[PDB]
């Protein structure tokens, strides 16, 4: 029914800074009887409950810091957070609860910092998982941001495609880097049918594609 | 005044699961009870309500074939039952009311619907080489592979090791179970001088291992 739209999809910006972020209605909130806005802008940290900050638009929640502000009335309301803090890395939310409940689609809000190249490990399969018949290798991406980066795994110069997985954690809340693992896994007789195994890194802080390779049987 | 949800689930296909949410500190019948659904990496969700004092509910039209809320002002607890499961339905089931100061949501219910069955993981280590090694930084781990269900817990040296530790998001394989790799940043001038183990944790499966990650020469 009521549609909100939240804009931006996504925030980066520094320690300190101003930060706004709006949420527009389809139809008003603003209800005739009582001249209160029906609308609620959550924090929500991942795995967690989404946490009230600002309810009827501008009335913020008992322990939420002030810096926390709610703005607007009728269709177009704003969240603004006076100086960002590392401990505000969240998802925000608007919810209307006039007519039956409706949310915006979130702001996921990242802290910006200077470029930073990962670090590239990579590590061969040990001798545990080839005696039950299964290679992995691993190919970590170490403190680099922004989170944006590409992993390619080449078996004899060879790109793979379908046997690998990749996770990212969150963002750090000391120093704002991401971390990337990836896992290419073989059976042990096509891992046997190679030699060079190496994960190709493209980051916005590596000039230039980094490459770290080993060869089968050299570790 | 909370809202106090059951413990995390993990069902087959076509089962059903039914979610509780028990309402505490206050009047169970004077406020709607609403339930919310985020499935992962995705948005919060309307699913219904049911004003508990006359059982009335309403649901989101695209809950209709799959969800069913109910209450009890008996027992001051609120339900909300899925039917015929499915991968989709793997998501976040918030319970939630509105106060006249507040809102207040539950802690959240997990459901995981998969066909897998329970498995302990194998934990192989991630062994450390100047293949894992920057200037002074040299990297090691361990890989925490083929379990399900979730969680897996790891800590390092029993405890004594939190600094450069940093354990990843478990990543869903093809075959429907789950592998994970904890990782450990340290000086390279430890590696060898330096006892590392991993304490690998899976109470489903009863799984518990220690290993030791110890370096390889190349």
């Amino acid at each position: 029914d009521i549609q909100l739209t939240q804009s931006p999809s996504s925030l980066s910006a520094s320690v300190g800074d101003r930060v706004t972020m709006s949420c527009k209605s389809s139809q008003s909130v603003l209800y005739s009887a009582n001249h209160k806005n029906y609308l609620a802008w959550y924090q929500q940290k991942p795995g967690k409950a989404p946490k009230l900050l600002i309810y009827w638009a501008s009335t913020r929640e008992s322990g939420v810091p002030s810096r926390f502000s709610g703005s607007g009335s009728g269709t177009d309301f704003t969240l603004t957070i006076s100086s960002l803090q590392p401990e505000d890395i969240a998802t925000y939310y608007c919810h209307q609860y006039l007519s039956s409940w409706t949310f915006g689609g979130g702001t996921k809000l990242e802290i910006k910092r200077t470029v930073a190249a990962p670090s590239v490990f990579i590590f061969p399969p040990s001798d545990e998982q080839l005696k039950s018949g299964t290679a992995s290798v691993v190919c970590l991406l170490n403190n680099f941001y922004p989170r944006e980066a590409k992993v390619q795994w080449k078996v004899d110069n060879a790109l793979q495609s379908g046997n690998s997985q990749e996770s990212v954690t969150e963002q750090d809340s000391k120093d704002s880097t991401y971390s990337l693992s990836s896992t290419l896994t073989l059976s042990k007789a096509d891992y046997e049918k190679h030699k060079v195994y190496a994960c190709e890194v493209t980051h916005q802080g590596l000039s230039s594609p980094v490459t770290k390779s080993f060869n089968r049987g050299e570790c | 005044v909370q809202l106090v949800q059951s413990g995390a689930e993990v069902k087959k296909p076509g089962s059903s699961v039914k979610v509780s949410c028990k309402a505490s500190g206050y009047t169970f019948t004077s406020y709607w009870l609403h339930w919310v659904r985020q499935a992962p990496g995705q948005g919060l969700e309307w699913i219904g309500y049911i004003n508990p004092r006359n059982d009335y509910t309403e649901y989101n039209q695209n809950f209709k074939d799959k969800a069913t809320i109910t209450a009890d002002e008996s027992t001051n607890t609120a339900y909300m039952e899925l039917s015929s499961l499915r991968s989709e339905d793997t998501a976040f089931y918030f319970c939630a009311r509105r106060d006249i100061t507040t809102f207040y949501w539950g802690q959240g219910t997990t459901v995981t619907v998969s066909s897998a069955s329970t498995k302990g993981p194998s934990v192989f280590p991630l062994a450390p080489s100047s293949k894992s090694t920057s200037g002074g930084t040299a990297a090691l781990g361990c890989l925490v592979k083929d379990y399900f269900p979730e969680p897996v817990t790891v800590s390092w040296n029993s405890g004594a090791l939190t600094s450069g530790v940093h354990t990843f998001p478990a990543v869903l394989q093809s075959s429907g179970l789950y592998s994970l790799s904890s990782v450990v940043t340290v000086p390279s001038s430890s590696l060898g001088t330096q006892t590392y183990i991993c304490n690998v944790n899976h109470k489903p499966s009863n799984t518990k291992v220690d290993k030791r990650v110890e370096p390889k020469s190349c």
